[PDB]
RNA sequence: GUAUGUCUAAAGUUAGCUCUUAUUUACUAACAAACUAG
RNA sequence: GUUCGCGAAGUAACCCUUCGUGGACAUUUGGUCAAUUUGAAACAAUACAGAGAUGAUCAGCAGUUCCCCUGCAUAAGGAUGAACCGUUUUACAAAGAGAUUU
């Protein structure tokens, strides 16, 4: 169910600065412009981090202009978030420049239905969105299924061939894709765009996954046995002998793993 | 030609030279103190004149 | 959450002040840590835009204002007032400005008043310290000798202006000679007329020479060793004068 | 002075705290009073 | 005098250089705006452009707007709007940095920000601690293109070209260092000269070397330190002090 | 062989014993008879 | 500039136009921000080494930190991410014995 009391919008929360204008463009040059600005904003998030060697073509295909070191390949790595803006770019702007290569007047309509409908069903081999986020893959097959109804309602008396443009359901498929991760993209981009301009929090602080049940559950044993020590001792204040006495309970457990007695002269 | 400083490893590294390497200076208390910070003061910079002429 | 120590003269002579809060703005120009930032106008019409260049706790550490940088109280100079508590307890206090990073924090996230900052604090001894700063104050070319260190270069150019009616110059310090230099002919009979005559600037006399010689500073010494020299056979020649 | 505080609309794609960054600090614990700690009150050991 | 006339264009929008700096790496770095991969050869050059202050002074629409913070560009000599710049155009003289006297300590005379304290190169905008006049002129090696001169003629020339740009306290360039140590009446003037002397020659067109103006790397005007030597710090003693008994005079008047 | 670490003036801050000499043994080598790293 | 009201001229002209006048409509933007060094990004270029237990070769997980980086991240990775090893003297006494100054 949705919120209901979601009147903030996005863009309805854009108008109402004084920055955003209004204005009328054809959906070309929007189109065009949200490829260059796209391109600008990758190629300055590319290049605050100091990643000048890769050098972002006009396609969004990332290219490390030469080969690496290590430190040039963990810089040059990126998560999901970057890659996914890259890939959805180049989703984009394949959409965009079907439409210019119609518009200049080379291909025709039908032609550019037909590219249309290409993008929209090859977006798992013309792009690359399939790597970085794969969830990607349901709307891809379904997407494939799309088409595998389509071919066969658009050519009943054709038989085999391109020329089928009817993109409708696969653009849907890809609409209802964006819907699901504006939100998503827009927590992991604030996240990356704070740890550029704001940096990293400081106190990270690490949950106990499966690999430090061990280690910290080492930690929680040996501080309760050595908050039972100091409590049990008498007025004795810890220098050196606090790190020691532990040493007795380790051995004791190593004595305990080998089922030798553990028997330590003096011990109270 | 003075002594290199060592590099600044990261951002905000301290150098121990400068300042106070963070100033502690105790609590206020309820005896009268200027008498002898003039005392510390003197001798303090006549130690730094004889490691000017001796070290 | 503190308003702003914002004193009378970086306001202005205006009632209604329309300033701008952003909250945490930019980090402070002396512990670099981010605060409240309030930028204004002077007028409504001002050309410059003034903004608390300082938080609130730095303002309260030398307790100075955050856009004119000077003292809450008094409008001065924290390096100033801290020399006149010199003058005034015989202690010198010095506002300790530290010079490391985590030093900057350290010493701004502390609750102490810093520096002379706790003598101007409060009214009563800043009253007290007042009258005793009152009690303090009731206890065509030419050449140029005798010019101590202590006399500026434009000094020489604004009494030799005064007296005239308004021409550069030349002065080796380490020599402890003065020249003058210009291209007017009627200018240098007009130097004549309002007089080896003697300028007195402060009570500190130059005597004056008509040096027919084309000076440059190779004329006052070429080395720094000359100068010197050419200084102490100055003084002595001055005593043969005297 | 009496002023009236206006908050400005700030740029949405900005950083909305350009101050705010990632910074480790010291923090001095003052001591304003002192604290009594108060303990009224060999071989086996 | 400046007052009568209007300020002149030094320079056209497209008789500027471009911002892309000169090409010291591979490729151009668009965030940061400078070169990678690779650091071999100066970023550091001889500026193009001079002030020449008695003929491009003038009044601009800053004395019509009122405001008095200098122009960075005209002191670079770089102003692309002559007598349209929202900023001042000329010397600062006795009355604008009398008028700069609520913000010059917070502010330098061309709306930078001063810093806590100096970079450790010494050099840049400066600080709202010292009432800092003397500035360092250094590299006077490429500002003469490594020509051997007397250093009585190199201070001649230093005099003269820091004459232009307001009143002179004392300069005194040290012979066994290569290097001028130039004090000013006013903070503003300090500030303006380090701005006006940035990185441009100090090659007269005199001389045969005039066509090869910029090739090596010009001046080095920075702020200098205290003058270390007991005498220059007697004499800052009791300057400072004479003041100090002027602002005595100024706070028992005013309460 | 990597990770990774370290060095690198263009810019000038003011006054019995001592010994030569060879054999042996031990640890190391992306050094040799197209490729292998945490 | 638009409109409302009035006066004066063309003009002994209730048509129209001009000139002059009072009112109304309309009322204080933008800047934390200046265009190549000198208010600070880091990598790369040179040269050498080339990994924590010890006899070798290593998987690690941790901890402290006024070290951070890549990461969407509270996951994960960064050589077990790096520095860790370095100096090292007084909450200091009591008993007993002899050799010394008075
Ligand atoms: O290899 P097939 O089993 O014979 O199926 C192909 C294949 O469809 P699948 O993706 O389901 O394999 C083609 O898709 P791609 O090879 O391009 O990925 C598709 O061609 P288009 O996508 O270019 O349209 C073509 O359909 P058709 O040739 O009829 O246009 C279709 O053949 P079928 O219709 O026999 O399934
Ligand atoms: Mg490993
Ligand atoms: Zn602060
Ligand atoms: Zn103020
Ligand atoms: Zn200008």
């Amino acid at each position: 169910l949705p919120t209901n009391h979601n009147k903030t919008k996005l863009l309805k929360s854009l108008k109402n600065t004084k920055y955003f204008q209004q204005t009328t463009i054809d959906w070309v040059e929007a189109g065009l412009q949200l490829c260059r600005q796209g391109h600008n904003m990758l190629n300055l998030l590319i290049h605050r981090k100091g990643l000048t060697y890769l050098h972002l073509d006009y396609n969004f295909n990332l290219k490390p202009t030469k080969t690496l070191t290590t430190k040039e390949r963990k810089k040059s790595r990126l998560g999901n978030s970057f890659h996914l803006m890259r890939e959805l770019l180049k989703m984009m702007k394949l959409i965009v420049d079907t439409h210019v290569q119609f518009r200049l007047g080379n291909v025709d309509a039908f032609q550019l239905a037909d590219g249309i409908h290409y993008i929209l069903n090859h977006i798992g081999q013309l792009t690359g969105i399939y790597r970085y986020k794969y969830k990607v893959m349901h709307q891809i097959r379904a997407c494939k299924d799309l088409k595998h109804i389509i071919y066969y309602k658009f050519n009943k008396n054709l038989g085999k061939g391109p020329g089928c443009g009817f993109w409708q359901p696969a653009w849907r498929v890809w609409l209802n894709f964006l819907r699901g991760t504006i939100p998503l993209l827009e927590r992991y981009i604030g996240n990356l765009i704070t740890r550029q301009f704001e940096g990293r929090s400081n106190e990270i602080v690490k949950t106990t996954t499966k690999q430090r049940l061990d280690a910290y559950y080492d930690l929680e044993l040996r501080n309760s046995v050595m908050d039972d020590i100091l409590e049990m001792m008498p007025e004795s204040i810890r220098q050196k002998k606090a790190r020691t006495i532990l040493q007795h309970l380790s051995e004791a457990w190593r004595c305990w793993k080998a089922n030798i007695p553990w028997d330590v002269p003096g011990m109270p | 030609v003075a002594i290199k400083k060592p590099k600044k490893k990261y951002g905000t590294d301290i150098d121990y030279n400068e300042d106070i390497v963070y100033e502690q200076a105790p609590m206020p208390g309820i005896y009268d103190t200027s008498t002898e910070d003039r005392q510390i003061k003197k001798k303090f910079e006549q130690f730094e004149r004889k490691v000017n002429r001796k070290g | 959450e503190p308003p702003p120590n914002i004193c009378e003269q970086c306001l202005g002579d205006e009632a209604n002040i329309r300033m701008t809060k952003i909250p945490q703005g930019s980090e402070c120009k002396i512990c670099t840590l981010p605060f409240t930032l309030y930028h204004f106008k002077t007028s409504k019409r001002s050309n410059n835009i003034i903004k608390t260049l300082i938080c609130v706790r730095c303002a309260t550490q030398r307790n100075i204002c955050q856009c004119c940088m000077l003292d809450s109280r008094w409008h001065i100079p924290i390096q100033l007032r801290d020399h006149l508590i010199s003058l005034v307890n015989e202690e010198n206090v010095m506002t300790e400005e530290a010079k490391n990073d985590m030093m900057k924090r350290f010493l701004s996230l502390k609750n102490v008043k810093l520096g002379g900052a706790q003598i101007t604090s409060d009214p009563s001894e800043a009253d007290n310290i007042v009258d005793k700063l009152k009690n303090i104050l009731l206890r065509k070319s030419f050449f140029l000798y005798n010019i101590d260190a202590s006399i500026p270069e434009w000094k020489i150019t604004d009494t030799v202006s005064q007296l005239l009616g308004i021409l550069s110059l030349i002065v080796n310090h380490k020599a402890k000679c003065g020249g003058l230099r210009f291209q007017s002919s009627e200018l240098g009979e007009r130097f004549v007329s309002k007089i080896r005559g003697v300028l007195l600037i402060d009570r500190f006399r130059i005597f004056i020479i008509p040096w027919s010689s084309g000076f440059s500073a190779a004329s006052f010494g070429t080395n720094t060793a000359e100068n010197i020299k050419l200084s102490l056979s100055l003084n002595k020649l001055i005593q043969l004068e005297l | 002075h009496h002023i009236e505080v206006v908050s400005k609309q700030m740029d949405p794609l900005l950083p909305r705290f350009v101050g705010k960054k990632a910074r480790k600090v010291v923090a001095p614990t003052e001591n304003d009073e002192v604290v009594p700690v108060l303990h009224m009150d060999p071989n086996e050991w | 005098s400046w007052r009568d006339k209007s300020a002149k264009v030094q320079v056209k929008e497209s008789e500027l250089p471009s911002s892309i700096p000169a090409q010291t790496g591979l490729t151009f770095n668009i965030w940061y705006n400078k070169w990678s991969q690779g650091f071999a050869g100066n970023t550091r050059f001889v500026s193009p452009f001079a002030l020449q202050p008695q003929l491009h002074s003038g009044k601009t629409r800053g004395d019509n707007d009122g405001q008095l913070f200098f122009c960075l560009f005209f002191a670079k000599g770089m102003c692309c709007l002559g007598p349209k710049c929202e900023y001042l155009h000329h010397i600062p003289d006795e009355e604008d940095i009398g008028k700069l006297a609520l913000r010059t300590e917070v502010l330098d005379c061309f709306g930078r920000e001063k810093f806590a304290d100096y970079r450790e190169d010494m050099g840049g905008i400066g600080s709202f601690r010292k009432k800092n006049k003397t500035l360092y002129v250094g590299g006077i090696d490429g500002a003469l293109n490594s020509k051997h001169l007397k250093p009585a003629q190199i201070e001649s020339r230093i005099r003269f070209v820091f004459s232009r740009l307001g009143d002179i306290d004392r300069i005194r360039y040290v012979e066994s260092k290569n290097c001028g140590f130039v004090k000013f009446k006013y903070q503003a003037n300090a500030e303006f000269a380090k701005e006006a002397m940035s990185n441009q020659t100090l090659l007269l067109p005199s001389d045969k070397e005039w066509d090869d103006r910029r090739e090596g790397t010009g001046l080095l005007v920075k702020w200098a330190n205290e003058d270390p030597d007991p005498a220059a710090q007697k004499r800052l003693q009791e300057e400072l002090k004479l003041e100090s008994l002027n602002m005595m005079v100024h706070l028992i008047n005013n309460n």
